[PDB]
């Protein structure tokens, strides 16, 4: 199947550099030109560029005055966006798509990177549970900057009726969330309900579970 | 750069009823003959923007019927005969014309469901966080509509003010609800000084506000 695997999340300085990579797999790579396209927090799709694999030639977003790099290496087919003077205003999720002439236009997506342009230190959260006919349960994912943190229900198995809630930033400057599920009182004994916890910019990865 | 206006913004629709979206460029997306690069967009919460509808009318791969797009020149637009729970998300549309590529500001398309209640939950802080000097109380309001409610802290039944922040998710894909959570932070030593802590809940789906709460120590 095809797909486009984007590198994790991060915080970076005003005025540095970032480099934002896209694996692609299950097509030949020389034969599909590749696009990034950014977008800001509640914000719309911005286009910043365009790579030709097959021969790296590039085409870009002149708003952008320079600062974006689009390259490509075959060997391990992928390409990067490099983005230089981080401004507060490239605070954004960054998307690699596959554009075809057939459609003319981008079909498959990388699931995005946020790149943060921030001068804070990178935090890793602190996981807290919340304990309990139909019964609810959850996480407590506090105190982590930047964002995102991902969270998943008994190792990645459950998803229905799982409410992970936006973050909220605190008056600390510190990102906090929580992440909720809809389940039965009987099975809360029967399966342990472990809440899985993931922070990429800080490679924490936190399983606590959710006891009565 | 190709100015690509999108209305309406926002957009309310009951279950089983037709939605329409409509695209405007500033200069013409015929590109040659048979081809007019215009695009349509669906990006659901947290996920990527996944194409419906390429080349003005061309249906993607899986695309139901149900979704159309027409339109010629600068006039464009997206069409959904029965829209479902399943649509909730921020509409697109792009022109990949002429450099550089440009897209719409977007369209929300929110759901228009029945009234429903909110189901209420209240956890306290975990001895483990208490350890840190910080209390977190947590009020859940699970699987509502519409979006508007009240949630009033109390503590020893004194109404707390300042001391809360809140979040709400965005529309259910399948039930098209809308659940939210409220986060009363308060020390360690504040925390041990009370015994009750509650949650009240004002919502349209309840006759009469719901109050969910625990005993301290319990």
């Amino acid at each position: 199947q095809v797909q486009l695997v984007q590198s994790g999340a991060e915080v970076k300085k005003p005025g540095s550099s970032v480099k934002v990579s896209c694996k692609a797999s299950g097509y030949s790579f020389t034969d599909y030109h590749i696009h990034w396209v950014r977008q800001a927090p509640g914000q719309g799709l911005e286009w910043m560029g365009v790579i030709n694999p097959m021969y790296g030639t590039t085409d870009y977003n002149q708003r952008f005055k320079g600062r974006v790099t689009i390259t490509a290496d075959e060997s391990t087919s992928t390409a990067y966006m490099e983005l230089s003077s981080l401004r507060s205003e490239d605070t954004a999720v960054y998307y690699c798509a596959r554009y075809d002439y057939f459609t003319g236009t981008g079909v498959y997506w990388g699931q995005g990177t946020l790149v943060t342009v921030s001068s804070a230190s990178t935090k890793g959260p602190s996981v807290f549970p919340l304990a309990p006919g139909t019964a609810a349960l959850g996480c407590l994912v506090k105190d982590y900057f930047p964002e995102p943190v991902t969270v998943s229900w008994n190792s990645g198995a459950l998803t229905s009726g799982v409410h992970t809630f936006p973050a909220v930033l605190q008056s600390s400057g510190l990102y906090s969330l929580s992440s909720v599920v809809t389940v039965p009182s009987s099975s809360l004994g029967t399966q342990t309900y472990i809440c899985n916890v993931n922070h990429k910019p800080s490679n924490t990865k936190v399983d606590k579970k959710v006891e009565p | 750069d190709i100015v690509m206006t999108q209305t309406p913004l926002s957009l309310s629709v009951t279950p089983g009823q037709p939605a329409s979206i409509s695209c405007r460029s500033s200069r013409s997306l015929v590109h040659s003959r048979g081809n007019t690069y215009l695009h349509w967009y669906l990006q659901k919460p947290g996920q990527s923007p996944q194409l419906l509808i390429y080349k003005v009318s061309n249906r993607f791969i899986g695309v139901p019927d149900r979704f159309s797009g027409s339109g010629s020149g600068t006039d464009f637009t997206l069409k959904i005969s029965r829209v479902e729970a399943e649509d909730v998300g921020v509409y697109y549309c792009s022109q990949s014309t002429h450099l550089p590529f440009t897209f719409g500001q977007g369209t929300k398309l929110e759901i228009k469901r029945t009234v429903a209640a909110p189901s209420v939950f209240i956890f306290p802080p975990s001895d483990e966080q208490l350890k840190s000097g910080t209390a977190s109380v947590v009020c859940l309001l699970n699987n509502f509509y519409p979006r508007e409610a009240k949630v009033q802290w109390k503590v020893d039944n004194a109404l707390q003010s300042g001391n809360s922040q809140e979040s709400v998710t965005e529309q259910d894909s399948k039930d098209s609800t809308y659940s939210l959570s409220s986060t009363l932070t308060l020390s360690k030593a504040d925390y041990e000084k009370h015994k009750v802590y509650a949650c009240e809940v004002t919502h349209q789906g309840l006759s009469s506000p719901v109050t969910k709460s625990f005993n301290r120590g319990e």
